[PDB]
């Protein structure tokens, strides 16, 4: 609500409302801000992961931010070698797509469930989990400024149509695969 | 038992059962308007459903439902003999996309389909079904009343279940005379049937008051079934008694019928 | 298609975007849902295909209305009933002053009915929260969102775990159960029944461990006298904290005695002690049910 996940303190930034009620969202002009150097004391690190196709990726992105387009991917960049904070200062992740309506959000999730599996209620490593509001397109809009390069790629494009048909293919097969994996896990010991 | 075996709703489930039904039952005798196809090649096709979903583990609904989309389409559109393959396995992906948790990929199914008809090909017979059918894909089945019917037995007997899916499965491959009859009817035939084989007992008085099934009035369908199942080792089509020889299924194909039917 | 002019868009992206159109030669307002097959590699998706097949047999005042299907090639259309707004839209709206307590009992009333027919005609809903409750000026709340509707049998088999949005996910689907059946649509209305009278998600967790703690914290944590057999689920750890069950005088204020007993028992652990949407119907909580106009501020 309005602590972070491991209830300790509230959330750093001015929250959003947004489409889904379960996570905390934050307008563009919040993270204009921060690339901008407005928490730089408050903020030991700020990770943008871009949660868009790799092909989106290449047609401009924020300034910082690191494209991880499926689950396996932002486990081993967030979870293996997760970022140690200390005190006095915060770790903030935020994550965004074209319209943050289906792939950032559901990135957002893996991370949070991801991180709650392992370690020990109700410690977290990363508390501190945002969606940018309006996906990409309303950041370019914006802040055209900070995107390099100043370019939008949507995913629907004319072009590009055979490597979204593969990336859409690639992310069903990995969800079924781990779907069988653990009903097959849960039926064994039932 | 208990909310899995929906006691609210069981009562009302079969009777919206009992009246769809009818609405999904194929036409009887569509093979006389079809002039490129006869019973022979649907039972072999059929024989080809049931050994395609022994091997993907599919649901026997799924098989129940392909069987059905295939007789409604087919009592509606002429299709030749060399695309019957073709809808056959487009009921088939409809089936599984309807029943089944993890579906098999279209790609699977131009693989069992041995390449004579590609991806674009069975999308697009897919869509015919679909288009044919009016995304009537929710039909009644030999399994779903068989299912409720087994909830009447005391004490349970895995082995009469296990007969009398063999014998409703068994009932899928011929067309004649089992397009004359509701699932309902060859539902209660086959328990009834695999009760007598098994325990030697016979239709219950606790579902001749839930389904008005009397033992005279199952008797055209019962007869049938017991000369299909008398004349199962001798059929051409011989993959559901080897499917039915599986330990998981006790091995019902292996016993015995019954040598006269006391009815 | 041509046949319909297209008047607003509703959903950001496309994301099974919807538009409100206008019927050009009878001058009927419907929501026309888009469903793409060309991005879609493998055919029809099974979640269209199911909410079709299902959504053509039922047939009630509390249930969306599908009006026609438009079948191409390329594109999919399903053909909708207009309703103005959503449950969740009408509670940010009434989010000051809340609810009336005669608007939520004749809510719930239509809910429970749309369930119960739901549940008599074998289709499991699973996906009920308020965002697919839609009401209209009227005062008629509808079911909708039918893509993660489902046939079922008597008696169930195993069918899909990760279906419920987790704040409305039941107990027994969080703890691994082989089975479930409508008892899990139930657990669902009951948690929007709370969201109704607090104006607040009842269990509001971010994970499924968060979500089973803060139920337990509710509703204290299950034994084998409360619900039998769930020490023994696949997903049930002994480790788990030892909390006591809250009195639902706090829990939910504004409920009278009444309300707060069809809550109760609307919130079983046992599925199988779970009430049913039938016997929910003839609870002494419907006693004085009259059906109200909402002010439709949005």
């Amino acid at each position: 609500s309005m602590v972070i996940g491991d209830f300790s303190k509230g959330y750093l930034f001015h929250t959003v409302a947004g489409k889904h009620q379960d996570l905390k969202y934050i307008s563009p002009e919040i993270m204009a801000s921060v690339l901008n150097g407005k928490f730089a004391n408050l903020i030991k690190e700020f990770v943008i992961i871009d949660c868009r196709y790799p092909y989106e990726y290449e047609g401009g992105h924020i300034k910082g931010a690191v494209n991880l387009h499926m689950e396996e991917e932002v486990e081993d960049f967030l979870l293996k070698k997760p970022i140690v904070p200390t005190d006095g200062k915060r770790v903030i992740v935020v994550f965004h797509s074209e319209f943050s309506s289906e792939r950032g959000p559901r990135m957002c999730r893996y991370v949070r469930e991801r991180d709650r599996l392992g370690n020990e209620y109700p410690k977290l490593h990363y508390p501190e989990l945002y969606v940018l509001k309006g996906g990409y397109k309303e950041f370019f809009m914006k802040c055209q400024s900070y995107c390099e390069p100043p370019s939008y790629r949507p995913m629907h494009h004319e072009d590009f149509k055979e490597d979204l048909k593969k990336f859409r293919t690639k992310s069903r097969t990995w969800a079924g695969e781990k779907s069988k994996r653990e009903m097959y896990s849960r039926l064994k010991k039932l | 038992m208990g909310v899995n075996e929906v006691p609210d709703y069981h009562e009302d489930i079969h009777t919206y059962l009992r009246e769809m039904e009818v609405k999904c039952k194929p036409k009887v005798g569509y093979m006389k308007k079809q002039p490129d196809i006869t019973n022979s090649m649907r039972a072999i096709l059929v024989d080809w459903l049931v050994e395609v979903g022994e091997e993907y583990k599919l649901q026997n609904e799924t098989l129940h439902l392909a069987v059905n989309y295939i007789d409604r389409f087919l009592s509606s559109m002429s299709v030749l003999r060399g695309k019957l393959q073709l809808v056959g396995t487009a009921a088939m992906l409809l089936a599984s996309k309807f029943e089944e948790i993890y579906p098999p990929e279209v790609a699977e199914f131009v693989y069992i389909t041995d390449d004579t008809y590609t991806k674009k090909q069975v999308l697009r017979m897919e869509h015919l079904v679909l288009k044919v059918l009016a995304f009537d894909l929710a039909a009644p089945t030999i399994n779903q009343f068989l299912t409720q019917y087994f909830l009447h037995q005391q004490p349970a007997n895995c082995k009469v279940e296990s007969l009398a899916m063999f014998l409703g499965e068994l009932s899928l491959i011929d067309a004649d005379p089992y397009l004359k009859y509701l699932p309902s009817v060859i539902a209660a035939a086959a328990f009834h049937l695999a009760l007598y084989t098994v325990t030697g007992q016979s239709w219950p008085e606790s579902l001749v008051q839930k389904t008005g099934y009397t033992l005279e009035t199952l008797k055209p369908c019962l007869l049938d079934l017991h000369q299909t199942y008398l004349r199962a080792p001798q059929h051409a089509q011989q993959s559901i008694r080897e499917k039915y020889k599986n330990s998981k299924y006790h091995g019902v194909s292996l016993l015995n019928p019954p040598e006269t039917l006391n009815v | 298609m041509e046949n319909f002019q297209k008047v607003e868009k509703i959903g950001e992206g496309t994301y099974g975007v919807v538009y409100k159109a206008r019927n050009k030669l009878t001058g009927e307002v419907v929501a026309l849902k888009k469903i793409r097959l060309d991005t879609e590699t493998e055919g029809v998706p099974s979640t269209a295909i199911r909410e079709i097949s299902l959504l053509k047999e039922l047939n009630h005042p509390n249930i969306v209305k599908l009006l026609d299907v438009i079948h191409t090639e390329n594109k999919l259309y399903l053909v909708f009933e207009f309703l103005h707004q959503d449950l969740k839209k009408f509670m940010d709206a009434s989010a000051l002053t809340g609810i009336p307590l005669p608007l939520i009992k004749s809510y719930l009333f239509q809910l429970l009915q749309g369930l119960a027919f739901c549940h008599s005609h074998r289709v499991l809903h699973r996906d009920l929260k308020p965002q697919n409750l839609l009401i209209n000026t009227e005062g008629a709340i509808k079911l909708a969102d039918f893509g993660l509707a489902r046939a079922f049998g008597v008696p169930v088999r195993t069918y899909t775990h990760e279906v419920v949005t987790l704040w409305y996910r039941a107990p027994e689907i969080l703890l691994g159960c082989k089975y479930y059946s409508t008892a899990v649509d139930i657990w669902s209305l009951g948690c929007i029944f709370a969201e109704m009278v607090t104006r607040r998600a009842l269990f509001p967790g971010d994970s499924e461990i968060d979500q089973l703690f803060r139920i337990f914290r509710t509703l204290g944590t299950p034994d084998e006298v409360v619900w039998p057999g769930v020490t023994s689920m696949p997903d049930y750890k002994p480790s788990f904290p030892k909390w006591a069950r809250q009195d639902f005088s706090k829990v939910v204020p504004p409920l009278d005695e009444d309300g707060r007993s069809l809550l109760s028992q609307m919130l079983h652990y046992d599925p199988n002690k779970r009430i049913s949407a039938k016997a929910a119907l003839a609870h002494p909580f419907f006693q004085d049910v009259t059906k109200p106009v909402p002010h439709l501020r949005l």
